[PDB]
């Protein structure tokens, strides 16, 4: 018990599963949104050129 | 064609810069997200113990 | 200890810092490859162009 | 000028032949790493026990 006082984190299920599904949501959409950052540069420099 | 030339030289340069602050964007979300995922394993394992 | 085996880590310092570090660098790596596949399908488009 | 340009898009064509490999391959290896960073992560928890 006093490890988990000392971890803190109040860790209830519902809020585990609803972070987990936050971050993952939350890495895919970074991903997808450095993808498409790319793609735009992309054609910058087709332009550019 | 001269006109044409520089105009399109603008466009060039405003979409560049936008490109640049969205990239920056992204590498900041970057760090946020190997964060989310740390704090998803604390959860789990708070759940376990 | 049970528990160790069943979880069946190793759970050495020497062994942790080592797989760590080996594991950031292969990311960097990887990051290094997906790069270089952005850079090179740049020059793909500016040819073809 | 007819003969230079079909040969010069073949030796594009086998570059981004390439290229799309290797972004496949980066793609599985960042699955990969993300795996291995949380056996570091198992490896982390079992250092406390």
């Amino acid at each position: 018990l006093q490890e988990m006082k000392d971890i803190g984190v109040q860790a209830d299920a519902n809020a585990e599963m609803r972070a987990r599904e936050r971050r993952d949501r939350l890495h895919e959409a970074l991903s997808v949104n450095r993808s498409r950052v790319n793609q735009l540069e992309k054609q910058i420099a087709f332009c550019e050129a | 064609s001269h006109k044409q030339l520089a105009t399109e030289q603008y466009r060039h340069v405003e979409m560049a810069r936008e490109l640049a602050e969205q990239s920056g964007a992204s590498s900041d979300l970057e760090t946020d997200h190997q964060a989310a995922s740390d704090h998803l394993n604390l959860v789990q394992t708070a759940m376990r113990q």
